[PDB]
C-alpha cells in the first residue's frame, strides 16, 4: 500500500481495492 | 465530513477500513 491523498475517484477505488466485496456504499451524488 | 480529511491530509489502510463494516 501507498500513502497518498485519496480524493475523488482514486477515493471510491482505493475503498474497493481496501476492503473488498465489502465495499462502502455511497447514495447518488448530486 | 471525513473525504476532507483523507483529501486534505494523507489518509492510511486502516482510515479506509473504517468507512466500510
Amino acid at each position: 500500500f501507498v500513502n497518498q491523498h485519496l480524493c475523488g475517484s482514486h477515493l471510491v477505488e482505493a475503498l474497493y481495492l481496501v476492503c473488498g466485496e465489502r465495499g462502502f456504499f455511497v447514495t447518488p451524488a448530486t | 465530513g471525513i473525504v476532507e480529511q483523507c483529501c486534505t491530509s494523507i489518509c492510511s489502510l486502516y482510515q479506509l477500513e473504517n468507512y466500510c463494516n
